[PDB]
């Protein structure tokens, strides 16, 4: 009798952890003059 | 099997990493498969994730490549350029309010970017292949007569 069959692959891998968004914007506007 | 961290994250090991994680940030990382020693900075390594230079900036933890300060617009005409006061920050500061100028950054520029790889070989020659059946030999001539 022939040999049997191979493998199927695994699938395709996590994709990596998506980044946070960016700061606030600014602190302070303009703080009053003397 | 092991997985190269991909770009903008480092391993956290020099050998036997455990988890990749995002680079800080101030750092960029550039590369894919950057790994952290512990000698020095704890965020940085050979290929791993740099701080970003002097005038470029970058805010977002992993990422490839910092940014330029971007040309300050106060208005009609007002293209005021910005720069960074210490060596890895995420915001950009107008470059003439600066207290520590362009004049007293005493750090020396790191060095360029060492060479790539080579491509990988062709596929190697098969081994020869193997020589027919071997001819047979003669035959045995029928009995001579009596
Ligand atoms: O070409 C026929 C070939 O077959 C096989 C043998 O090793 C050779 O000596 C030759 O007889
Ligand atoms: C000769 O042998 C090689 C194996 O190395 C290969 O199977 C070829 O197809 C055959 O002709
Ligand atoms: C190396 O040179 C750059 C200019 O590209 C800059 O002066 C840095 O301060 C220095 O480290
Ligand atoms: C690889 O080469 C560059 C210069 O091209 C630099 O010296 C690095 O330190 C080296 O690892
Ligand atoms: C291959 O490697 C070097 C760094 O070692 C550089 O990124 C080249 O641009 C790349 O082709
Ligand atoms: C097939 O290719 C490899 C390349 O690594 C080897 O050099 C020989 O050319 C042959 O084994
Ligand atoms: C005799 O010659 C060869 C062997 O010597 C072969 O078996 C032939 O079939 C037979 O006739
Ligand atoms: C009978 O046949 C054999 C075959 O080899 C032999 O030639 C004798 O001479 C013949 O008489
Ligand atoms: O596998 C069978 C072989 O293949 C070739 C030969 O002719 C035959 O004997």
């Amino acid at each position: 009798p022939p040999p049997p069959p191979p493998p199927p692959p695994p699938p395709g891998t996590p994709d990596q952890p998506a980044a946070p968004a960016a700061p606030a914007a600014p602190a302070a506007p303009a703080a009053p003059p003397p | 099997q092991c997985t190269p961290c991909a770009a903008g994250f480092y391993a956290n090991a020099p050998d036997s990493a455990t988890s990749c994680r995002a680079c800080p940030r101030g750092y960029y990382g550039p590369y894919s498969g950057a790994y952290a020693d512990n000698l020095g900075d704890e965020f940085e390594g050979p290929r791993g994730c740099y701080k970003c230079p002097y005038d470029f900036f970058a805010d977002r933890p992993g990422v490839r490549q910092c940014t330029a300060c971007p040309p300050l617009d106060l208005g009609g005409g007002n293209l005021v350029e910005q720069c960074t006061e210490d060596l890895g920050s995420q915001r950009c500061k107008p470059c003439s309010l600066l207290s520590k100028p362009k004049t007293a950054r005493t750090e020396q520029s790191p060095p360029p970017p060492s060479p790539s790889p080579p491509p990988p070989p062709p596929p190697s020659p098969r081994p020869p292949s193997p020589n027919p059946p071997s001819p047979r030999p003669p035959s045995p001539a029928p009995p001579s007569p009596n």
